[PDB]
């Protein structure tokens, strides 16, 4: 179709969106607080 | 931030006397020092 707009923007290797998706897949559970699971403290409840 | 709540620890029995101690570990932390203020040198002679 001579009047159909061809897709563009395929010349940017290692696109930022691809990098973000790769980070989301290959590194899950990043920024989570797991310190509670290695605590030898018998008291796990916070009180005044 | 509480390392442990207010707890009671039993001491050694060196005779017919019962001993124990009460302990607490912690520290207060404020993350934004510029969201607090204070008034100084206030005069109030209500006691007399």
């Amino acid at each position: 179709d001579p009047n159909e707009e061809p897709p563009t923007g395929s010349g940017n290797g290692e696109t930022a969106s691809q990098v973000e998706l790769y980070i989301d897949l290959t590194k899950p559970l990043e920024g989570a607080d797991f310190r509670r699971y290695e605590s030898p403290n018998p008291s796990t409840i916070t009180l005044p | 931030k509480q390392l442990t709540p207010m707890m009671k620890m039993d001491l050694a029995t060196l005779g017919p006397v019962i001993r124990w101690m009460i302990l607490m570990y912690g520290v207060p932390v404020m993350y934004a020092p510029k969201k607090f203020m204070k008034y100084t040198n206030i005069k109030a002679d209500v006691p007399g």
